[PDB]
């Protein structure tokens, strides 16, 4: 949950700093308007006068150097407090019984996906063992088939 | 959370190793189908190890 | 425990870095406020006036250059002051009984 | 099955996989056994 928020405000961050970056306010002093020819915007024809400097762009803010260092942060974080990954190789029921499978190169030993097995491994000796005993049980006390 | 323009978001590294001994630790013993196998030393007590 | 807590102090040192500089206050004189045109945020109309010079960024503190040294130090520390790992290969009972 | 170099283990991969496996439970299978059921009850062919 605070990876997601925590992501957002950095991300609204980012956003509001280009969502006013695309504006291109222009400061300007008094005596260099020129509405008719400022107002118009055709490549040339334009009267930046009154000493010539007396227009520039307007000095927005610069982004934060540090944001990415956090995404980066964030990113990996996510990727190794759980069991996703960007590219990572999906997990099957023969590596699930042994992860030397495919000890020739599909070692598995990555944290995510041990993570991710540790998981698996719970639900199964919690859930869907519990549930085939709880049927054969049952079976096993009731009907003639 | 000491102040609220302080923003404290907490840094959960404890659950992460915990976790990560965990997996390697039922990936070693509750790995296999069983659990244990009992093994003897001669043939006159194998009939009970099994 | 302390590992987390440094990590945390660092961490928040860091995020209120970030949670001000984008607030992007300007700093700006007396003369040049013309409230009109300032609070207008289009792209096109501002008014820089008096002397072009009257208005600039607000000068935010610069990140702390030794802190990434600091966050991969409590990193490795973590890596090898334990038997955790970001992608290391998870053991297997073999193994266990031979590592060979 | 093509362990070999198509390990297939990517995010993207799975995450489609999984959708697919969804469509064919969800899917394909009941439409079989609907029309299974229903070739079984009616007509003489």
């Amino acid at each position: 949950k605070d990876i997601q928020d925590l992501r957002t405000a950095l991300v609204r961050g980012y956003i509001d700093n280009v969502n006013n970056a695309n504006y291109g306010r222009y400061k300007a002093l008094v005596g260099a308007y020129d509405r008719r020819s400022l107002l118009d915007n055709r490549p040339g024809g334009v009267v930046e006068m009154e000493r010539q400097d007396a227009i520039d762009l307007f000095p927005y803010h610069n982004l934060p150097q540090g944001i990415d260092g956090l995404l980066g942060m964030s990113e990996e974080l996510k990727e190794t407090r759980t069991g996703v990954t960007k590219l990572g190789m999906g997990i099957n029921p023969d590596v699930f019984k042994n992860d030397n499978a495919y000890a020739t190169v599909g070692l598995m030993m990555n944290a995510a996906q041990n993570r991710l097995r540790m998981v698996c491994r719970n639900i199964a000796h919690n859930g869907m063992v519990e549930l085939m005993r709880g049927i054969y049980n049952l079976i096993r006390e009731n009907g003639e088939v | 959370p000491v102040t609220a323009g302080s923003s404290s978001w907490v840094d959960r590294t404890v659950w992460e190793s915990v976790n990560g001994t965990l997996q390697d630790i039922i990936n070693v013993f509750c790995s296999g189908d069983e659990a244990v196998t009992f093994v003897a030393d001669n043939q006159q007590d194998s009939d009970a190890a099994d």
